[PDB]
Order: structure tokens, then C-alpha cells, then sequence
């Protein structure tokens, strides 16, 4: 498989570089996906431009792992990109794309509030665990779930980052539960990672 | 330049058959230059390579298809060359086939291959179009609030639990307009159960909780259902 960085960011004018390991092969190329817009191509075989992409995107290769390079950031550039390749005799895969964020405004660490579930949940025979993240920039976290101290990875849900009113951005992350899992384990925690910092959040049944 | 369309329902019931057209404009489907297939992306995930077909053939066969692996069993694609139409058919659908499907033309070493035609790359995009996966009939939405304590220097975040209705959209206000400051409503997620869920929040001075009511109006047209719900603090 293809491994891409989850994000990368830039201010405008710089130069930034994303990485994707795993290419084994000169089946290489990258596609440009806009928010809410389907993707487009950007690189392909490694290195070559489709007419009508700017000569500030460049591709290389060393080793199994592919770059793309954006000289001279715009505005324009900030997208999710994805690497493809082909695998075996003709199977295509792609990366799991990085959002690339071109600098706007400081960078800013999220808010995290955790709600437990409500009574009124609760009496309905239902529990959901609500994650609630905000005004945070880049765009771009990382949720994971605990049952005390062991990961959680069944009954996530988690929103993709929206923008606030104030510009900055929020998500959202779920974690379902039955009432019993619920009052089994001694504490629940949302753990938020941005850029390089992790928040965590804790509620107890018990509370 | 060449355009891709695609069209179809948007909407197929668990176990269903899922069936997408593509119009071509631009380009021939029937020339060898590319392979002509899909790409699917699920909400807010990645490009995953469905498939891709070309009719011109080698001297020991009628064609080439490809499928990805994970979904042979289920897929199956198909050409109408003298209409410029790319098809797609997926049996037996689950939730986790809810996804964009984009339409795509394929190139790398297809007009001239040693051994076999190596479509790598997709080197033209249709527009996508989204399906949802669900056997879900319509149903308005259970509001459940997101109490404060009695949270975080002087201010409290609280909101509601919008839970379990079908289909989109559902709009979200505080104390019927009276409140916007520092008010967001997120993004519906679409449960396993073929649900949506979705949350609203807003930060309050700590001080008000004892003395303003703060209430979610949840309004579901599809259903003719509004909900208002008072959030107070917990006990
Ligand atoms: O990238 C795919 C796959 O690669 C790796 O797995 C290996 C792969 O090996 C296949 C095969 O390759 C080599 O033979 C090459 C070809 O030689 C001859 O011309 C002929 O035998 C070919 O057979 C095809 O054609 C005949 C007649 O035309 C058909 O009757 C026959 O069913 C074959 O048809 C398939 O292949 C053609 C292209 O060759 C397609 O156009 C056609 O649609 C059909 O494709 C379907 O089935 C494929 C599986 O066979 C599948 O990959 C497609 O997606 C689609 O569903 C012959 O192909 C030799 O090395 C030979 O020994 C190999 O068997 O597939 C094997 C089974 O999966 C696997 O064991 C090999 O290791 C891995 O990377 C894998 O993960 C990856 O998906």
C-alpha cells in the first residue's frame, strides 16, 4: 500500500514537499482533489505535467518513495493530494491523501469537549459518546478512543473538519455504546491530535 | 476538453444492485488510446480503484478487463461504444459501498504494452456522483440534549444530540434565531444502521446557566417534523 502524510502546510510563496512511500515503480502520479470537487491530475509517470498545470508542480522519485513538490505556493494550491500507482500486473491503488494547507492565518489548537451520554440517551437504551472540536487551524486532526486505557476502534464516527463562523475549524467524533459497555469500564477519552500536540479528554460513568 | 457525466439512482436499499451510467463526450470509447472505468471515494476517505475495460483486443482475446480484487465477485463493467457509455454494476450492496462514484479514463502504457495494456493513471475525471447505501425510509430525528456542568474558564459549551433520521437535511437554531454567536452545527454522519446523526453546539457564559433558557430548534422538512428541545444543566 501507499503512505501518505495525513497533512502538511505552507505559507504562501514557499516551497513545500509531500512524500509517499511504498511506489515500487514508475506507474506513479498525483491528483489535486479541491474541497467538495472531484479530483484531478496533476503528475503522472513520476514526473510529467498534463497540459495546462503549472511548471511550479514537480514530481520526483528515490527509492519506493514518491514526492510532489509545490514551488511557490498559492492560495489555490490548498487541497487534499493523493499519489496512485499501479501494484501487481494491473491492479491501481492509491495513497490515503494529505491535506495540504497554504498558511493563512495563525495556527491554532483545538478545544476539545467531551459529552457523556445523556439520561435521556440512556433511557432510551442507547449511549453515544460525543467528541466536540473547535477552533483549531490548519484544518486537519486526528481523533482516537479509549475504554480506559486500551484503544477503541469500533463505533467511531468522526466528521471531516468544517469551518466555523469565525474561520477557524470544528469536527466532530462518535463513539457508540450499549448502556452496559458503557457503566463496564472506569473512564472514556477522546484524544485530539494537531499538528504536534495531543489533547485528551476524559468522562467516568461514575460522575 | 473532454467531459465524463455520470448518472443514476443515488439512493439503493442494503443487498440492492447498484447501477451507474457514463456519458462521453469529447473522446471515443471505442479508440485504444485508454481504459475506461471507475474510482470511488467514501465520505470523507480516500480514492479507492474500482475498475476499468477497453474492447480493443489482442490477438488472444476480445478485450481487456480489470477489476479490483475485493469487489470481482460483485462487479461487473461494461462499454455501449456506439452510444459512448460506461457502465457499472455492484451487487449486493452494504454500507460500505456508500461512496462518490467517479467516472474515469485511465492511460499509462495502453496504445502500445508489452505482455498486457497497463492503465496507471486516471487522466480525466468525471464529476461524481454521490450514492447512499440504505433501507432507511424517511423518519424524523430524536433530539437529545448536551448538558453543561454547573465548563471551561467562565464560558460552557452545550448542544444537542440530533439523532437517527432520514434523509438529509436537518437545519439547526438556538432559542428560535435569538442566539448565533457562537453557534456551529456539524456535518451529518451517516451510521451503520443507514441513519444520519448530527450535532449542534454553542458556548455560553457559565453565569446564564442559571438564569436564560437555552433551547435547539431542529427542523426536518423531509418529515414535516420540528423539534424543539430545552437544554438545561446537569445535576
Ligand atoms: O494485477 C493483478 C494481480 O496481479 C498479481 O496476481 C497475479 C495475477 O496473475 C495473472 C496471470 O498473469 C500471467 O498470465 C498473463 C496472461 O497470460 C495469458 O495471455 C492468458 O492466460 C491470460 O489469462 C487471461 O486471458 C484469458 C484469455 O484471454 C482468460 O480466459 C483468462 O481468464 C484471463 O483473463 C483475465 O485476465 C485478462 C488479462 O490477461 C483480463 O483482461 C480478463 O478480464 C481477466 O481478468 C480478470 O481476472 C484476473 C485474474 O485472472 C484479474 O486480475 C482481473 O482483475 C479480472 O478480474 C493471463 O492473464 C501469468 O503469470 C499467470 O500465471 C497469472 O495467473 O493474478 C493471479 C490471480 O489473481 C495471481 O495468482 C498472480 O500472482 C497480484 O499482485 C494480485 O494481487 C493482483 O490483483
Amino acid at each position: 500500500a501507499l503512505t501518505q502524510p495525513p497533512s502538511a502546510s505552507g505559507s504562501p510563496g514557499q516551497s513545500i514537499t509531500i512524500s509517499c512511500t511504498g511506489t515500487s515503480n514508475n506507474f506513479v502520479s498525483w491528483y489535486q482533489q479541491h474541497a467538495g470537487k472531484a479530483p484531478k491530475l496533476v503528475i503522472y509517470d513520476v514526473n510529467k505535467r498534463p497540459s495546462g498545470v503549472p511548471d511550479r508542480f514537480s514530481g520526483s522519485k528515490s527509492g519506493n518513495t514518491a514526492s510532489l513538490t509545490v514551488s511557490g505556493l498559492q492560495t489555490d494550491d490548498e487541497a487534499v493530494y493523493y499519489c496512485g500507482s499501479l501494484v501487481g500486473n494491473w491492479d491501481v491503488i492509491f495513497g490515503g491523501g494529505t491535506k495540504l494547507t497554504v498558511l493563512g492565518q495563525p495556527k491554532a489548537a483545538p478545544s476539545v469537549t467531551l459529552f457523556p451520554p445523556s439520561s435521556e440517551e440512556l433511557q432510551a437504551n442507547k449511549a453515544t459518546l460525543v467528541c466536540l472540536i473547535s477552533d483549531f487551524y490548519p484544518g486537519a486532526v486526528t481523533v482516537a478512543w479509549k475504554a480506559d486505557s486500551s484503544p477503541v476502534k469500533a463505533g467511531v464516527e468522526t466528521t471531516t473538519p468544517s469551518k466555523q463562523s469565525n474561520n477557524k475549524y470544528a469536527a466532530s467524533s462518535y463513539l457508540s455504546l450499549t448502556p452496559e459497555q458503557w457503566k463496564s469500564h472506569r473512564s472514556y477519552s477522546c484524544q485530539v491530535t494537531h499538528e504536534g500536540s495531543t489533547v485528551e479528554k476524559t468522562v467516568a460513568p461514575t460522575e | 476538453q473532454p467531459q465524463l457525466q455520470e448518472s443514476g439512482p443515488t439512493l439503493v436499499e442494503a443487498s440492492e444492485t447498484l447501477s451507474l451510467t457514463c456519458a462521453v463526450s469529447g473522446d471515443s470509447t471505442a479508440a485504444c488510446n485508454s481504459f475506461w472505468g471507475w474510482v470511488r471515494q467514501p465520505p470523507g476517505k480516500g480514492l479507492e480503484w474500482v475498475g476499468s475495460l477497453s474492447h480493443c483486443a489482442s490477438y488472444w482475446n476480445r478485450g481487456w478487463t480489470y477489476h479490483n480484487p475485493s469487489l470481482k465477485s460483485r462487479l461487473t463493467l461494461a462499454l455501449d461504444t456506439p452510444k459512448n457509455l460506461v457502465f457499472l454494476k455492484l451487487n449486493s450492496v452494504t454500507a460500505a459501498d456508500t461512496a462518490t462514484y467517479y467516472c474515469a479514463r485511465f492511460g499509462g502504457e495502453v496504445l502500445r504494452y508489452t505482455d498486457w495494456p497497463k492503465p496507471a493513471w486516471v487522466d480525466l475525471w468525471g464529476r461524481g456522483t454521490l450514492v447512499t447505501v440504505s433501507s432507511a425510509s424517511t423518519k424524523g430525528p430524536s433530539v437529545f440534549p448536551l448538558a453543561p456542568s454547573s465548563t471551561s474558564g467562565g464560558t460552557a459549551a452545550l448542544g444537542c444530540l440530533v439523532k437517527d433520521y432520514f434523509p438529509e437535511p436537518v437545519t439547526v437554531s438556538w432559542n428560535s434565531g435569538a442566539l448565533t454567536s457562537g453557534v456551529h452545527t456539524f456535518p451529518a454522519v451517516l451510521q451503520s444502521s443507514g441513519l444520519y446523526s448530527l450535532s449542534s453546539v454553542v458556548t455560553v457564559p457559565s453565569s446564564s446557566l442559571g438564569t436564560q433558557t437555552y433551547i435547539c430548534n431542529v427542523n426536518h422538512k423531509p418529515s414535516n417534523t420540528k423539534v424543539d428541545k430545552r437544554v438545561e444543566p446537569k445535576s
